[PDB]
């Protein structure tokens, strides 16, 4: 059988606003070398910050850093602004053949100094109500809410971020009960209210 | 005499983002008296492993060259471009058909939130739009994103 | 007698929800003593007060712990083992002022979530 794996050191990165770069490390989990070839796309995932190097060879078992850093840029500073950072491993009748490459991406969360805290003090914060037929959240912080447990009336719904003073709808009861991802990749605490 | 000091020690412990793929192959495809290749044929299994408990199948994303939203597709070697198309789907806890997304788009079934641990997805023959399969290598190149939570 | 504290590395948790051992967790610098003073009249406390170790608890509701241990070098590289909650596992300590370092040994019980982890250390110097 065929074996992949791409591991990135940590699973978001909270990138100062107007810091000079940051570091991540990138590791070879597999007994074969491979191209790292490593990118950022826009909130929608649409292809500012700068990734070094842009694609490098990693041998077998082997882990390396990646320094990510911002160059120019505007970004709003009562909010978080939100990209992605996906590191992708590129290895060297009817039959079939298929190759496989891991693409391995986090959030890359650019967080204004301007912000006071961090996101588990304001996690208790998000409101509920149904409407449309679905689920909606509202989030007050300047903080992207990054759910990563949610249940409403004992069920699961599949998580999805909230995103800073706006809201996000999830798909189908009176009590949500939820837990957001900490800065360090952490479940954090669980909450729950029932929906107004 | 004893003297006394103290300080608060504070440890930063961080969770990476480990994502695992292994592919275990399915028999080789044998081609019918007609021409045609059967249909759900079990072309091969992938488990998608590392990933923290939470990750959903919206956030998994197969894609190809060929580009076709929820079908993988396989092109002959020999520079005929005969084509047949696939389908990725697995099993959630009550044992229903779900699928990560496969060029951008889910074949079967609502979001739902990955099995612990790891996760098996079933690489499955639909057929050819052209018909006509010869018979000689087929192949694709495949690339999964995972976009962590 | 004063007492700082300089973070290492953060802490990477393994697939296990473990964490490995011997890592350099950060470094304690203990100064103010009495010249010749030896290393059994150094002892660290916590809240938790088990011997040997220091123990770092998670701040989400849970109460993840992992514990680590506190070791310093002489001038040959031998360990200098300071008490910890009353125990070891006796050296003259450098001049002036002393770096003691935070070892990780592991989780206490089940598998750690990634945050951030404190630890109230007291230090009591003694035969000043």
């Amino acid at each position: 059988s065929k074996e992949y794996g791409v591991t990135i050191g940590e699973s978001r990165i909270i990138y100062p606003l107007d810091a000079a770069g940051v570091m991540v490390s990138v590791k070879n989990t597999q007994d074969y070398p491979v191209l790292i070839q490593s990118r950022i796309y826009d909130e929608n995932k649409e292809k500012p910050f700068v990734v070094t190097p842009p694609l490098f060879r990693l041998d077998a078992k082997q882990q390396n850093s990646l320094r990510i850093a911002q160059a120019g840029g505007v970004f709003p500073r009562d909010k978080e602004s939100l990209k992605w950072l996906c590191v992708k491993g590129i290895p060297p009748d009817v039959g079939v053949f298929v190759q496989f490459a891991i693409n391995n991406c986090i959030k890359l969360l650019v967080r204004p100094n301007e912000l006071k805290g961090t996101p588990i003090q304001f996690a208790e914060n998000l409101s509920w109500k149904v409407d449309g037929g679905k689920l909606i959240a509202e989030n007050p912080s300047p903080f992207y809410m990054n759910i990563g447990e949610l249940t409403f009336g004992g069920k699961s719904i599949p998580s999805h971020y909230i995103p800073p003073k706006s809201t996000w709808a999830f798909d189908l009861a009176r009590n949500v009960s939820w837990r957001i991802i900490n800065d360090q990749g952490g479940l954090d605490r669980l909450y729950s209210k029932n929906v107004t | 005499a004893d003297l006394t000091a103290s300080t608060t020690v504070t440890v930063t412990v961080v969770e990476p983002a480990r994502i695992t793929l292994t592919y275990k192959e399915g028999a080789p495809i044998t081609i019918m008296d007609n021409g045609n290749i059967d249909t759900e044929l079990l072309v091969g299994t992938l488990t998608l492993g590392g990933y923290k408990t939470g990750t959903t199948s919206t956030s998994v994303n197969f894609t190809d060259a060929a580009g076709d939203p929820m079908y993988l597709t396989f092109t002959s070697q020999d520079g005929n471009n005969h084509q047949f198309t696939t389908k990725v789907i697995g099993k959630d806890s009550r044992d229903f058909d779900i699928s990560p997304k496969v060029n951008g788009e889910n074949l079967v079934g609502d979001d739902v939130v990955l099995a612990t641990g790891s996760q098996d997805f079933f690489v499955r023959s639909i057929g050819s739009k052209g018909g006509k399969l010869a018979a000689g290598k087929y192949t694709d190149a495949v690339t999964v994103t995972v976009s962590n939570q």
